[PDB]
């Protein structure tokens, strides 16, 4: 067995820069080496075979280097579209291993959240749940602090947030946070308020509406 | 052109047996080999087997001592995988790849051409769709002549679930996010999008969820 290791796990760079990932076999693969790229959801993608041979199509800001048991993929002026996780894999005996990936990140300017709310549809509250639902849209960078507020009293469970991996035209992030409470308590209040806190934010920011 | 289209999510018991298929197109099935993969979901890839479509042989990884089977059916451009006596531990999405390997040992060896993959959850509790509510644009949902309209996807097992927009055509601006764990062990989730709230009431809007595992196809209209 022939173990690969990639030499940055993580690694953010920001449009236009160069970026190197480096891959090490455990012995002699001689040029047997071969470049995936993997955008969140989708299937990975050869982007090179033989350590340096480009699959038509690949776009030519993408190289390989090395022989033997270091071998080097670098993306000479990063884009956004190159969000992904990028695994090799030693094509030289069986079973072919791959490399553990390195997740590449692009960096960009501070965006701050749009904040929306959306109360629970008539048709949900018939069966006697009420959903709400607060998306902060396209901000950078990651960390957000979302708290949810009933008449202006913070609420401390029944909350559920998740966050999308970053943007492939705008490096940007979404969340989406859900309020779930009985329609027994939904009803039993008036103002319901989502506060925001992110960094491109001057003081926390507040939406709300009236039951 | 060259693409490989997988069989959909599923989701087994332990100690059953699940298949996957894996149909092509726009290359001659013949003349390659079919290799599948595995992800389990947090960490990396992993090799099973391949198999020739033209020979029928097959080379399995070691691990999945006689639990794996991949065959293939040459009028159909069809390879199939078996994986028997399921464990929890086989959740993962379940690629395949046409692979080069031929008599003639060269480095241009690869996958390429993947399939879209298969989620296979391994469990014992059974499945549920999910009820789909809308998400209204309203004075709540406008910034600056932009409205944010959406879907929640709630209550259901396993994943996944897919959501488009009026059957596809509206992709720019949307937003499925990655599923939540509710208290209760069923999954949900919500896919938004954002228009000009000027054209509101010209246009309609519709999310598409399909939820395989229990054959569930919701469509909600989305409106003001
Ligand atoms: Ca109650
Ligand atoms: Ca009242």
């Amino acid at each position: 067995d022939i173990q690969m290791t990639q030499s940055p796990s993580s690694l953010s760079a920001s449009v236009g820069d160069r970026v190197t990932i480096t891959c090490r076999a455990s012995q002699s693969i001689s040029n047997y080496l071969n470049w995936y790229q993997q955008k969140p959801g989708k299937a990975p993608k050869l982007l090179i075979s033989a350590t340096s041979s480009l699959q038509s199509g690949v776009p030519s800001r993408f190289s390989g280097s090395g022989s033997g048991t270091d071998f080097t993929l670098t993306i000479s002026s990063l884009q956004p579209d190159d969000f992904a996780t990028y695994y090799c894999q030693q094509s030289y005996s069986t079973p072919w291993t791959f490399g553990q990936g390195t997740k590449l990140e692009i960096k960009r300017t501070v965006a701050a959240p749009s904040v929306f709310i959306f109360p629970p549809s008539d048709e949900q509250l018939k069966s006697g749940t009420a959903s709400v639902v607060c998306l902060l849209n396209n901000f950078y960078p990651r960390e957000a602090k979302v708290q949810w507020k009933v008449d202006n009293a913070l609420q401390s469970g029944n909350s559920q947030e998740s966050v999308t991996e970053q943007d492939s035209k705008d490096s940007t992030y979404s969340l989406s946070s859900t309020l779930t409470l009985s329609k027994a308590d939904y009803e039993k209040h008036k103002v319901y308020a989502c506060e925001v806190t992110h960094q491109g934010l001057s003081s926390p920011v507040t939406k709300s509406f009236n039951r | 052109e060259v693409q490989l289209v997988e069989s959909g999510a599923e989701v087994k018991k332990p100690g059953a047996s699940v298949k996957v298929s894996c149909k092509a197109s726009g290359y001659t099935f013949t003349s390659y080999d079919i290799t599948w993969v595995r992800q389990a979901p947090g960490q990396g890839l992993e090799w099973m087997g391949w198999i020739s479509a033209y020979n029928g042989d097959t080379n399995y990884a070691q691990r999945l001592q006689g639990r794996v089977t991949m065959t293939t059916d040459t009028s159909t451009s069809t390879a199939y995988m078996e994986l028997r006596s399921l464990r929890s531990d086989d959740t993962a999405v379940y690629y395949c790849a046409r692979a080069k390997h031929t008599v003639l040992v060269t480095a241009m060896r690869w996958f390429d051409p993947w399939g879209q993959g298969t989620l296979v959850t391994v469990s014992s509790a059974s499945t549920k769709g999910p009820s789909v509510f809308p998400l209204a644009p309203s004075s709540k949902s406008t910034s600056g002549g932009t409205a944010a309209l959406g879907c929640l996807v709630k209550d259901y097992f396993p994943e996944p679930v897919t959501v488009s927009w009026n059957s596809g055509a509206l992709t720019s601006g949307v937003h499925t996010f990655p599923a939540v764990l509710q208290s209760s062990g069923l999954y949900s989730l919500s896919s938004v999008v954002t228009v000009p709230s000027s054209s509101l009431g010209t246009q309609t809007y519709i999310c598409n969820v399909n939820h395989k595992p229990s054959n569930t196809k919701v469509d909600k209209r989305v409106e003001p």
